[PDB]
């Protein structure tokens, strides 16, 4: 459950989202 | 400790992750699908917390949202607190296999060895936030 | 496929994908800039493209966000020259400034995340993005 851990975790979790809406 | 930043990587990155973008929704069309990610998210959302309420959803999306829902329940993918169909099940479950796809694609020109390498650069990146 | 894909991959990427865009809002919201992801996107095709159509910048992305960017001075309507009934776009100074000091904040987001690596760590790292794309 360290940082990198779960950001990992978080960001595969909101993939479609962030896809969905980006800067990029 | 902080060095001079590469010019190439932001741009590099940014490539990236439009190429992702664009195929996705492509492979969604190609399966005729019928979905966008910003869809797939509310499918995902409530598959994940069957039976929430609309205001939650909402609120965890960050009317219009209310509308995509509306959409989503006349293609019988929702149903009502909400929950997806056997249909929505289905589509979600599809759409995610797409997604996982696609980024298999991706990384496939990369050895074990380089992709390895990328997901310790990628950490390293990260860690020192 | 030649070999499965490393499982750790595609969460490494998301993550920094993840950070980008939780860090350029963070410094939007601080500052006090009231912009989403869709803003700064409507700005940017105003600026590349002076005097966008209406539908053109539909098909690129919106009539009640382009009221909401002329209500805060960020874009201005002129009329078609040709067709007096509709409007083409244009960014105001206010909106132009904007716009450019937005970039100037992706890029400062970016500068930050990359930072931390060694110059030979960054063109390893620049290699392995473009080895995705070039295959």
């Amino acid at each position: 459950r360290d940082y990198t851990e779960q950001l990992r975790r978080a960001a595969r979790r909101n993939a479609w989202d962030l896809y969905g809406e980006h800067f990029y | 400790m902080n060095y001079p930043v590469n010019p190439d990587l932001m741009p590099a990155l940014m490539a990236v992750f439009q190429h992702v973008r664009t195929r996705i929704q492509s492979e969604l069309d190609c399966q005729r699908l019928d979905l966008t990610p910003p869809d797939v998210h509310v499918l995902k959302l409530i598959d994940e917390q069957r039976g929430l309420n609309l205001q939650d959803l909402g609120r965890q999306m960050c009317a219009l949202i209310t509308r995509k829902i509306r959409e989503l329940e006349g293609r019988n993918l929702v149903r009502r607190q909400l929950f997806l169909t056997d249909e929505g099940l289905a589509i979600h479950l599809h759409a995610e296999l797409i997604m996982s796809r696609v980024h298999d694609e991706l990384f496939a020109p990369l050895t074990p060895v380089e992709q390895a390498t990328l997901v310790h650069l990628l950490d390293q990146c990260l860690a020192a936030q």
